[PDB]
């Protein structure tokens, strides 16, 4: 019964606008949500910390309310927002929400929301999947099948994918995300043995355009 | 004449000293704070007329960072010192320049030198599964033995994760695939990951816990050092090539080949313009790959895979 942090896979906003990075907490009692940033090249630092009870914020060295504000969403309950105001490109990076757990000796972080700041307006296109089933030649030759999913033509260059028949996600191979401009893509293949081939497995994927809940494909 | 405060803090942080009085007209008399560095140098540092702050002369040596305020409802007279310094250590007493000689029993403020947290990780690179990885973290700028030090794993697309840590009265030396040790003499800490797995890849981060000692605390992280895990070097295995077409979109599925220096290309002798290779190792110790492109529902295709030593093609007709 450990504490989990659900964050949107990414947030992109036009430069000069705001950025609501959401974080939904599960099984936390710590009264204090922290916000950490990881900027590629710099050590990761805490921006600030918010009190779940009182609402007071404590900023860290060189951070302040002009650029950051942390609150608790009145809607949906137990949702917490880090609002990064007046976005710049130095503001790009990874934004995590964190808490203390297990009697305060371990700190638990969210999966992370990548903030990407576009120099101008941007098309927020969603990913399109295509699925290749295992062939009769591949089951004859290798006594196993391979489900190949190609997620194509999505923006931004951020996406999470997994497979689950079982509650724990299944171990797949994931390709490098390849693309440029306003189109990126990623392939992921799952080699499943000739026994579990009949089982109805389900393929899950998450992208900024589809919000917080994942999308699923059966068989 | 009973004041409170005077905790122990470091030379960047503020403090608020308070003073409570009973038995006389507190509302009507002036009130001052004095200071003796360790004693015997009681000097007027702050003066206020509790009527209200009409005459407030706190500027001997602490000007700019002293604020005395008198409430009189709880009979409180505070001196807030906002930016303390090494020489602010001393006994703070409660009492044109109005004469003050009815001193009280001053509290003591002890201020400690500044702590900068320099954490430098080292010992990363690329390693083969099963091999034992030892990581170093140089820690400078704080009292080592009574710190709280932890290792964290930052994997892209994964939540950062705590590996192993230690306290002042730790005396633990946890056993397992996660090992943490500390050298007190060299002011160093060490991580050890035997039998490196694949999910064991990412940037490893030394971390110090700083703050008041409560849930308000934060983690100072080092730059970190990166660790890649690559398959246990196995004998050459040659790939099994298959082609899977689907509605003007073909894929070439290649599998079970170490090494993975192959050049896979989709071509009837015509080189495809849209085709990309994705190489990834499996849970067996060898790489698989997929080279994917587009060719219509009528057109026929070929795939070529030049894994060293051999060269395998598979073609599908119209
Ligand atoms: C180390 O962890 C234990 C966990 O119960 C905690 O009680 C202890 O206070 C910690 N060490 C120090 C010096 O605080």
């Amino acid at each position: 019964s450990c504490a989990h942090m659900k964050q949107q896979v990414s947030f992109t906003g036009i430069q000069g606008d705001s950025a609501r990075i959401t974080c939904q907490v599960s099984n936390a009692v710590s009264y204090w949500i922290h916000w950490y940033r990881f900027q590629d090249g710099k050590p990761p630092q805490r921006l600030l910390c918010l009190s779940r009870e009182s609402g007071e914020l404590l900023f860290d060295e060189g951070f302040g309310s002009n650029k950051f504000h942390a609150f608790k969403d009145q809607f949906n309950g137990e949702k917490f927002i880090l609002l990064i105001k007046k976005l710049e490109v130095r503001d790009s990076g990874m934004y995590y929400c964190a808490i203390w757990d297990w009697d305060g000796l371990v700190k638990v972080f969210g999966e992370g929301t990548r903030l990407i700041v576009t120099e101008s307006a941007f098309k927020k296109k969603p990913p399109k999947p295509i699925f290749f089933l295992p062939t009769s030649e591949e089951i004859k030759q290798k006594q196993s099948g391979t489900y190949i999913c190609l997620l194509e033509d999505f923006f931004p260059n951020v996406v999470k994918t997994y497979w689950k028949e079982n509650s724990q996600p299944l171990d797949a191979q994931f390709g490098p995300i390849t693309g440029g401009g306003n189109s990126y893509s990623q392939v992921s293949w799952l080699t499943v043995k000739e026994d579990v081939l009949r089982k109805n497995l389900t393929y899950f994927y998450q992208h900024e355009d589809l919000g917080m809940e994942p999308k699923a494909f059966s068989i | 004449l009973l004041e409170s405060g005077g905790k122990v803090t470091h030379e960047g942080q503020s403090v608020t000293l308070t003073c409570k009085a009973s038995g006389f007209n507190f509302k009507d008399y002036a009130m001052s704070w004095h200071w003796n560095p360790s004693g015997s140098n009681r000097q007027f540092v702050a003066s206020i007329s509790p009527k209200t702050g009409s005459k407030r002369e706190y500027k001997p040596s602490i000007q700019g960072r002293a604020l005395i305020t008198r409430n009189n409802e709880a009979n409180t007279v505070s001196l807030t010192l906002r930016q303390l310094r090494k020489e602010d250590s001393g006994i703070y007493y409660c009492a044109l320049a109005e004469q003050w000689e009815n001193f009280g029993p001053g509290t003591e403020l002890t201020v400690l030198p500044l702590e900068k947290t320099l954490l430098t990780e080292s010992g990363g690179g690329t390693y083969q599964a099963g091999k034992t990885l030892s990581l170093k973290c140089q820690t400078s700028g704080f009292q080592f033995k009574t710190s709280q030090l932890d290792w964290y794993l930052w994997t892209p697309g994964h939540a950062p994760l705590w590996l192993t840590g230690l306290n002042s009265s730790s005396t633990d030396a946890t056993e397992g695939r996660i090992t943490s040790s500390r050298e007190d003499n060299k002011n160093q800490i060490f991580l050890q990951i035997e039998d490196l797995g694949l999910r064991d890849s990412g940037q490893y981060h030394c971390a110090r816990r700083v703050g008041n000692g409560d849930d308000t605390d934060k983690l100072v992280f080092g730059l970190g050092t990166r660790v890649i895990v690559e398959p246990r070097p196995a004998a050459p295995l040659s790939p099994s090539v298959f082609l899977v077409r689907d509605q003007d979109a073909v894929a070439c599925l290649i599998r079970n080949f170490y090494p993975k220096e192959l050049h896979v290309s989709l071509t009837s002798g015509t080189l495809i313009s849209a085709q990309s290779l994705s190489l990834a190792p499996t849970a067996s110790g060898t790489y698989s790959a997929i080279h994917i492109g587009r060719v219509g529902e009528n057109d026929a295709i070929t795939c070529s895979v030049k894994h060293l030593g051999k060269e395998i093609h598979m073609s599908h007709q119209a």
